[PDB]
This record gives C-alpha cells, sequence and structure tokens, in this order.
C-alpha cells in the first residue's frame, strides 16, 4: 500500500471559552433528589483543567479516557451536579447495589463520560443541626439512569397500613453529608455525560491543521 | 469570570422614578441569588436586599428579577440618598460585586 | 457587637505586614443559614472583591494575601504584607449582625 504524505485536520468554528467553571465554582449546589443537568454546547472544550485540578479527590472515566476527551468532539455535554455524602460516592457507579443509585442518582451501565467529585467541608457543613441535603429511601422500581425522583410523600414502603396518614413509611428526611464531623462529609458531585456523534458536534478543544486538498494519500 | 455589567450614571433634579441595570453572562437555572447594594453618602455599603425581600427600610425599592441573566433593574421617588445608590453582585460563582445615581446642576 | 473596627490609618510602612480587626456579638451566621464571615477590599471609588472567611478555617478569593485570626466576636484580619500603595479600605460582612457594616485602613503615607 502508498503510505499517506499529509493529514487532514478538520475542526468546527468554535470560537467561545466553554464555562465548565460555572458548574464547579458555583455557590450552590443541589441535593441527591435532583441535579441541573446543564446543557453544554457550542465551545472548545478543555478537559485538562478539570483532569490536572487540585481540587478534586476523584476522577473516574467509565467511557472516554481521561487522557483523550480534547481529542473528540460531541454534540453536547451534561452537567449533572449534586451534593452527596461520603460514603455512597463511589456507589452511584454502575456497580448499583448500595441503596443509593436505585434511589437517587442513577450513572447509566454505558456511561460514555466521567464522575468527577471532591471533599468540600468548609462549604456546605454544619456545626450542629440538620441542613439542606436528603435522600431517598424507597422508590420501588430502583430508578431508570439519570432519572429524577422527587416525589415526596407518605408510602407504604413498609407495606404497612399508612393509608395517607402515617412507621417506616415517612418521607426520607435523611440529613446527609454535613454533619459535624466519612459517612456527614459533603463532596459536590459532577457527572459529565458525553454525546457521541448522534448529530454535528459542538464541543471540542484547540485544533486545526487543513487545506481539503481531498487529492493526496493523507491521514 | 462572571463579570457583571452596569449603565451610565442617571442625573434628576424631580423626585421622579428611577430604573438602574445590571447585565451578566451565563446559562438558565432555579436559582435566585443575586443582590443590590447601595453606597450610602457617609457610610460604608448597605444592602437593600437580595431574593425580593427587604431589610430594615420602607419597600419604596423595587426588585425586578429574572432567571439566568437576570435581568435585574429600582425606586419611586428618589427623594433620599442618591450617591451612587445601585451596586450589583451575584453570590453564585465567585461572590463578583460591582458597581451611578445623582441629584445636582 | 455591632461590626466596628480599629482604626488603622497609615501606620504601616511599604514593606511591612498589617493587621486590622472588627467586633461583633457572636460568631456563628450567615445569610444562608451557614457559618459566615465575609472581606471586602478598596481605595478609589471603585468595586471591592467578596471573600468568604469561615469559622474554623481561612480563604483565598480574587487575591491570595489573606490570614487571620478570626478567633471569637473579635475578628482579625491579617495582611501578610502590604505591598505600598496597594491599599485600600476594609470591611466586615455578618449575615445576621445589617449584612454590611463597618468604618473601613486608609493610605500607606
Ligand atoms: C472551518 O472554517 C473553514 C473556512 O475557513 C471551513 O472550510 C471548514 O469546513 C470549517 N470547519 C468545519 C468542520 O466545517
Ligand atoms: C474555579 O475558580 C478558580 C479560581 O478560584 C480557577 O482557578 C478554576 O480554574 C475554576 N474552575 C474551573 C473548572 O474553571
Amino acid at each position: 500500500r502508498v503510505q499517506p504524505t499529509e493529514s487532514i485536520v478538520r475542526f468546527p468554528n468554535i470560537t467561545n471559552l466553554c464555562p465548565f467553571g460555572e458548574v464547579f465554582n458555583a455557590t450552590r449546589f443541589a441535593s441527591v433528589y435532583a441535579w441541573n443537568r446543564k446543557r453544554i454546547s457550542n465551545c472548545v472544550a478543555d478537559y485538562s483543567v478539570l483532569y490536572n485540578s487540585a481540587s478534586f479527590s476523584t476522577f473516574k472515566c467509565y467511557g472516554v479516557s481521561p487522557t483523550k476527551l480534547n481529542d473528540l468532539c460531541f454534540t453536547n455535554v451534561y452537567a449533572d451536579s449534586f451534593v452527596i455524602r461520603g460514603d455512597e460516592v463511589r456507589q452511584i457507579a454502575p456497580g448499583q447495589t448500595g441503596k443509593i443509585a436505585d434511589y437517587n442518582y442513577k450513572l447509566p451501565d454505558d456511561f460514555t463520560g466521567c464522575v468527577i467529585a471532591w471533599n468540600s467541608n468548609n462549604l456546605d457543613s454544619k456545626v450542629g443541626g440538620n441542613y439542606n441535603y436528603l435522600y431517598r429511601l424507597f422508590r420501588k422500581s430502583n430508578l431508570k439512569p439519570f432519572e429524577r425522583d422527587i416525589s415526596t410523600e407518605i408510602y407504604q414502603a413498609g407495606s404497612t397500613p399508612c393509608n395517607g396518614v402515617e412507621f417506616n413509611c415517612y418521607f426520607p428526611l435523611q440529613s446527609y453529608g454535613f454533619q459535624p464531623t466519612v459517612g456527614y462529609q459533603p463532596y459536590r458531585v459532577v457527572v459529565l455525560s458525553f454525546e457521541l456523534l448522534h448529530a454535528p458536534a459542538t464541543v471540542c478543544g484547540p485544533k486545526k491543521s487543513t487545506n481539503l486538498v481531498k487529492n493526496k494519500c493523507v491521514n | 469570570q462572571v463579570q457583571l455589567v452596569q449603565s451610565g450614571s442617571e442625573l434628576k433634579k424631580p423626585g421622579a422614578s428611577v430604573t438602574v441595570s445590571c447585565k451578566a453572562s451565563g446559562y438558565s437555572f432555579p436559582t435566585h441569588a443575586m443582590n443590590w447594594v447601595r453606597q450610602a453618602p457617609g457610610q460604608g455599603l448597605e444592602w437593600m436586599g437580595w431574593i425580593p425581600t427587604y431589610a430594615g427600610f420602607t419597600g419604596r425599592f423595587v426588585f425586578s428579577l429574572d432567571t439566568s441573566v437576570s435581568t435585574a433593574y429600582q425606586i419611586s421617588s428618589l427623594k433620599a440618598d442618591d450617591t451612587a445608590v445601585y451596586y450589583c453582585a451575584r453570590g453564585h460563582v465567585l461572590e463578583w460585586f460591582q458597581g451611578l445615581v445623582t441629584v445636582s446642576s | 457587637v455591632v461590626m466596628t473596627q480599629s482604626p488603622l490609618s497609615l501606620s504601616v510602612t511599604p514593606g511591612q505586614p498589617a493587621s486590622i480587626s472588627c467586633k461583633s456579638s457572636q460568631t456563628l451566621l450567615h445569610s444562608d443559614g451557614q457559618t459566615s464571615f465575609y472581606w471586602y477590599l478598596q481605595k478609589p471609588g471603585q468595586s471591592p472583591q467578596l471573600l468568604i472567611y469561615d469559622i474554623s478555617s481561612r480563604f483565598s478569593g480574587v487575591p491570595d494575601r489573606f490570614s487571620g485570626s478570626g478567633s471569637g466576636t473579635d475578628f482579625t484580619l491579617k495582611i501578610s504584607r502590604v505591598e505600598a500603595e496597594d491599599v485600600g479600605v476594609y470591611y466586615c460582612m455578618q449575615g445576621t449582625q445589617p449584612w454590611t457594616f463597618g468604618q473601613g485602613k486608609v493610605e500607606i503615607k
């Protein structure tokens, strides 16, 4: 065969900064009941910054390797951001057996992305009392990936006759991730879900190099 | 990062109402925690409100606020305290603060 | 008690550290219901940025040169060094104690 002599690097004409910091430097995070799933599109993403941040305790990739990312153009990237408690940090993972993924945030087993989390006990923490983050104890379906179950009602989870009025059927008012103290530490989890070319791509790094000749053996 | 943009100053002799404005970059959200202060004439900064509530003063002030880039603006008379009294702050990212008003000539 | 502060004016050499203290009536409150203490800094009629201090921890914000003995109702900010003319007026803020309140050092000399 004939060895290619030239190459084509053809990237979309994107001039935006790609504000991941508007997800990560936030003063307020959602509880495990819900997340914003902020949509990131049309930007020059650079994941070097998140990967090498000294602020992160974990950066786990299931799909695209952490050492790549900048070389891939995605159609959309979504940021699912919430506060989780230390003992459950790894439990949102495909090993969905610890009673968080099935009542609270569930990562897909075929997740294409990466999960970021960090110790943050100088924020979202208290000297004492309850705080802003609760939990879910039952669902009776064990949830779908990315489902946001925010329905709070007295429910006969225990098959005890709480017919509207309350027992082990009450609200899951757990008070997690802050208790003045692992098992009381907040971690601000951000999950980045990636769309693997299902439309013209809009999110990728700072590359370009071509004349689009189309008449040479090229890479 | 999350820089706030103001307008020019507003000069008025009569006790007419005035409107000011604040603009910024961003995405939509349920969170609404932007706020306002005044540079009081011989005091430090003083807060009028944040979420649409008032600090210890008469509610002659208007919380014209929205989601995303909150179209933040506001008083009915301007009969007192005109010394650049509308600084904008955004307690969402980096606690950014920035800031206007006058009765003269 | 009233978020009052030490009247530091010009008594800092251009190559020296400085400190400013202020007094509150209590120590564990904020605007969001958590613990906090805030600082702002500017000389001219410009916009100071807001720096967050905890009741058990140190911060950094836009500027790096911060430390401070926020040990009790008497809360002190430590200026590691005042770099000559790079000065400004300092204010204390407390969620439950007027949010911003204080007297403001002044200059280097
Ligand atoms: C980038 O711009 C050039 C024209 O300057 C265009 O030919 C190229 O196709 C654009 N990139 C992509 C992926 O379309
Ligand atoms: C968060 O803010 C810091 C400045 O305090 C900045 O260095 C960092 O890059 C920001 N994080 C992201 C993901 O942009």
